[PDB]
RNA sequence: AGGUAAAGCGAAUGAUUAGAGGUACCGGGGUUGAAAUGACCUUGACCUAUUCUCAAACUUUAAAUAUGUAAGAAGUCCUU
RNA sequence: GAAAUCUCCAGUAGAACAAAAGGGUAAAAGUCCCCUUGAUUUUGAUUUUCAGUGUGAAUACAAACCAUGAAAGUGUGGCC
RNA sequence: GGUUGCGGCCAUAUCUACCAGAAAGCACCGUUUCCCGUCCGAUCAACUGUAGUUAAGCUGGUAAGAGCCUGACCGAGUAGUGUAGUGGGUGACCAUACGCGAAACUCAGGUGCUGCAAUCU
């Protein structure tokens, strides 16, 4: 249900999360199947 | 071996009972009857006759119920009848009815019922309740309280009730506890209650004592002979008082003297106060070190 | 100091036990009538023994309270018997005091043929004054140790009036 | 045979307290309602008249009637794939205010203050609740703070 | 809102090992003048403070995980 | 007489409450004493098993008519 | 500040042992014609406030008191536990990773607050 509300549906897609404490506390519970760590203005150039 | 039965688990498994009760003054038994309302009427004030009798004291109250604490509408007091001329015999069946009827004017004349439900102001001794007046206004209704005192046919709880009555108020009662009321043949006997309300069981026991044993009318009736008081003077008494009351019942305090910064200057000198922590371990080093060598 | 501690006796009861039922028990009753004056109270039994022979609910004791100036006149009849003489039992240790005879022929009275003969048990509570404290309703409590009835108090008062003795 | 009354498997539930044996205090009784308030529910094992089922214990509800001893609350439960309304009547005694909607209210008049003050002030209000952000930077001083080297400690038997 | 996991028994309810003290008013066997309304023994009788181990149908205490309600125009206050 | 009846002191329930077991109750729901027939009438609403059908039991009112108490009240069978 | 009447929360308020209490109040206390109730004016009922008293109750203080109540980087991030692995081990069961987290125990401090009406060196 998690992974639905955050639009990760088919293998291997992307997003961008605002980070708040409520948002933290969705990743937990999914930790097992997502990969997640902190962009920079590079990365973020080339996916858009 | 004996019993030993107040160990550390029996003080542990304690349930204390709330307070009025352990002091003795309460019946929560009889109160949630008498305090709880119709939850349709919502937020409107059950008012309840508190009537108590001390030693040589009468006291008299309309309470209402709220959840921080019962507040008061109005008092009196049987203290107070001296200003409406009578001083000796403060706790009497004449003093309960005379406190009862001054409790109505007072609460009577807040609301502002003088004139419409005046009461009963000829008293032959009948059993009545105060009637309601077409196109007006409900009587002030006020149920009656005891609390641990008993109930039986003839005692002064009951006159200090017709004494509401006959003031004014919608007070609901029955016949068949007041004196004068045949056990076996259910009926009223009015002459012998209309004594009872000016004195005429104490003044019939004048007559008795004056002739035959003249020891106790000099031990008894002291303030009765001191003051010039004869046995027939008692109707007057009684009489004349009950006009007193309907005419200016609107309670006024005494002079008092002092004020309250005084009395709590007097009162605290014998009032003993508590130690700081140090000051007692203080003490036990000195029971240490007198007891460490003995003496 | 001693004002109000005055100590005296609050009541007398007397008490004729009986192991059967019926008519030995009903003339019981008219021997405390003639001792008293008053009408006595009849005890019943409160469970079933069949050793000594007698049922739950069968009625059999009887018993009477004396109090006032009645109750002192009642104690010194029932001394006359015993020589004022009593042991250093017959002493409770909150200091209340009893003892027993054979026959009521003793202490005035008769025989009268058609009543019998009867012994007795006689007890007497010691008290002061605020014996109140506990027996009346509104606001019960305890009383402090200094107000209360004790054994080697009680006896000290019984050596001083009457002139009796402890013996043992 | 299975068993299946009304009272079943309610040891612990309807059990009073530790303590609290006894009459009620009579506060239960002053208190006021009026239809729309929202009410949790305690069974009160001392008093067995209009007493709840085992089901709703801890459940809340909006009052729908009032009369004499008691009040209406409807509770809405799940069944089969489809939530259905149900009817009470339960005394005073079980019944007690929910403080749930209590702080509410004090969002609503703290609010109206805020807009009604600023707008002839500051023209900026800010008034819709913001989650717990993440930290902002800062420096901590080590003057009379020094950092204490410490090292995991050896097994040892107690 | 709850009485599971854990926890607890010098805290109720029930189970259970080992001495020490008080013995005292007392139930008892002896040994000492057949003696004991007397000692010292194993003693019970409990009591007093301690100590070893426990519990699906015992409990003061009490998690995690699940679970009820609320987060506003059908709103909040003023008037009649 | 270890056990009859009588009196005082300590006594959070270690008793009792028609039966199985659990919960509940101390100026009582226990024990004793005074008066009675709410184990009554007319019909619906509502919880529990649940197809949200019936059967059984139980809860909260309306209009009546009574009981009991100084009253407030309480009572439409058995404390649950 | 003391005290009475009706209370709220219902042990910081209970329980045990010893000392203190001016004034007013509360109490014990004194009597049995009348209503009343008992085997017994003890209890309840009526009567006097006169013959007496702080002895008890009630109120307050004392005690390295028992108990009850708050807190602590006291024990303890230990017991337990949701989630994950082609991790270990013959099994019994254990360790790691991302999270949540007790109770006994030990130490420190406290020991009734408060509402309405009346009264008082």
């Amino acid at each position: 249900k998690v992974l639905q509300l955050l639009r990760l549906n088919q293998i291997n897609s992307g997003t961008f999360v605002k980070v708040t404490k409520a948002t933290s506390e969705l990743l937990k519970l999914i930790e097992p199947y997502v990969a997640y760590g902190y962009p920079s203005y590079s990365t973020v150039r080339q996916l858009v | 071996f004996i019993k030993d039965i107040k160990t550390s688990a029996y003080h542990s498994r304690y349930q204390t009972p709330f307070r009025r009760r352990r002091e003795g003054k309460t019946d929560y038994y009889a109160r949630k009857r008498l305090v709880a309302q119709h939850k349709a009427k919502y937020n409107t004030p059950k008012y309840r006759l508190v009537v108590r009798f001390t030693n040589k004291d009468i006291i008299t109250q309309i309470v209402s119920s709220t959840i921080t604490g019962d507040i008061v509408l109005a008092a009196a007091y049987s203290h107070e009848l001296p200003r409406y001329g009578i001083t000796h015999g403060l706790t009497n069946w004449s003093a309960a009815y005379a406190t009862g009827l001054l409790l109505a004017r007072r609460t009577l004349q807040k609301l502002g019922l003088d004139e419409t439900y005046p009461g009963v102001e000829e008293v032959e001794g009948e059993y009545e309740l105060t009637e309601a007046v077409e196109d007006g206004p409900r009587p002030f209704k006020v149920y009656l309280d005891v609390g641990l005192q008993r109930t039986t046919t003839g005692a002064r709880i009951f006159g200090a009730l017709k004494g509401a009555s006959d003031g004014g108020l919608y007070v609901p009662h029955s016949e068949n506890r007041f004196p004068g009321w045949d056990f076996e043949a259910e009926e009223l006997d009015a002459d012998l209650l209309r004594t009872y309300i000016f004195g005429g069981h104490v003044s019939q026991y004048m007559e008795e004592l004056a002739d035959d044993d003249e020891e106790r009318y000099r031990e008894l009736f002291k303030g009765y002979l001191a003051d010039d008081i004869d046995a027939d003077a008692v109707e007057d008494i009684y009489a004349d008082a009950h006009a007193a009351i309907r005419e200016d019942p609107a309670f006024k305090p005494t002079e008092k003297k002092f004020t309250k910064e005084q009395y709590a200057a007097e009162s605290k000198k014998y009032r003993q106060v508590k130690l700081t922590r140090e000051e007692r371990k203080a003490r036990v080093a000195a029971k240490i070190s007198a007891l460490a060598p003995q003496e | 100091q001693n004002p109000m501690r005055e100590l005296k006796i609050e009541k007398l009861v007397l008490n004729i036990s009986v192991g059967e039922s019926g008519d030995r028990l009903t003339r019981a009753s008219k021997v405390l009538e003639q001792l008293s004056g008053q009408t006595p109270v009849q005890s019943k039994a409160r469970y079933t023994v069949r050793t000594f022979g007698i049922r739950r609910n069968e009625k059999i004791a009887v018993h009477v309270t004396v109090r006032g100036p009645k109750a002192e006149e009642i104690l010194e009849r029932g001394l006359k018997v015993k020589e004022y003489q009593l042991r250093n039992r017959n002493f409770s240790a909150t200091g209340n005091f009893g003892f027993g005879i054979q026959e009521h022929i003793d202490l005035g009275i008769k025989y009268d043929p058609g009543i019998g003969i009867y012994g007795m048990d006689f007890y007497i509570v010691m008290g002061r004054p605020g014996a109140r404290v506990t027996r009346r309703k509104r606001c019960q409590s305890k009383i402090g140790n200094s107000h209360k009835t004790s054994k080697e108090d009680t006896i000290a008062w019984f050596k001083q009036r009457y002139d009796a003795e402890v013996l043992d | 045979g299975k068993s299946h009354g009304y009272r079943s498997r309610t040891r612990y539930m309807f059990q009073r307290d530790f303590r609290k044996h006894g009459a009620i205090a009579l506060s239960t009784y002053m208190k006021v309602y009026k239809v729309g308030d929202i009410v949790d529910i305690k069974a009160n094992g001392s008093i067995h008249k209009g007493m709840p089922h085992k089901f709703y214990q801890g459940k809340t509800g909006v009052v729908y009637n009032v009369t004499k001893s008691s009040v209406g609350i409807i509770i809405n439960k799940m069944v089969g794939n489809r939530y259905l309304e149900k009817r009470l009547n339960l005394r005073v005694e079980h019944i007690k205010h929910s403080k749930c909607r209590q702080e509410f209210l004090e969002r609503v008049k703290s609010n109206a203050a805020k807009k009604a003050e600023a707008k002839a002030q500051g023209v900026a209000v800010q008034l819709k609740r913001q989650p717990a952000q993440p930290k902002e930077s800062r420096v901590v001083s080590t003057e009379g703070n020094v950092p204490q080297t410490l090292a995991p400690v050896p097994y040892e038997t107690f």
